[PDB]
């Protein structure tokens, strides 16, 4: 029984080691929008008679 | 005549999973006793706890 207890403790200590680490890389990436219409700023001004 | 051979249950090599799966270790015939991968939510675009 004492051998079993000792071996269990040793097995736990041996199993305590970790494999690896996973993570997501997302810094610096922003979302985007879509401008629907081109912003023209032209206005036509005409005289009443059209001269 | 008698049907000696007509198809049968077929064995396929690979079990391809379409659904994307999170990282893991071996758990089939080979079992990995080490600690499972540690998920860290690094690289936060906005500060929360600093």
């Amino acid at each position: 029984e004492d051998m079993a207890k000792i071996y269990g403790a040793v097995a736990a200590v041996s199993k305590n080691v970790n494999s690896s680490v996973t993570y997501e890389v997302k810094r610096g990436t922003h979302e985007l929008i879509k401008v629907p219409t081109i912003p023209h700023n032209l206005v036509l001004i005409q005289s009443d008679n059209g001269k | 005549g008698e049907i000696i051979y007509d198809g049968g249950l077929s064995s396929k090599l690979a079990d391809v999973v379409d659904k994307t799966t999170e990282p893991h270790n071996a758990d089939g015939a080979v079992k990995d006793g080490r600690i499972a991968p540690v998920k860290l939510d690094l690289e936060k675009q906005k500060l929360d706890k600093l």
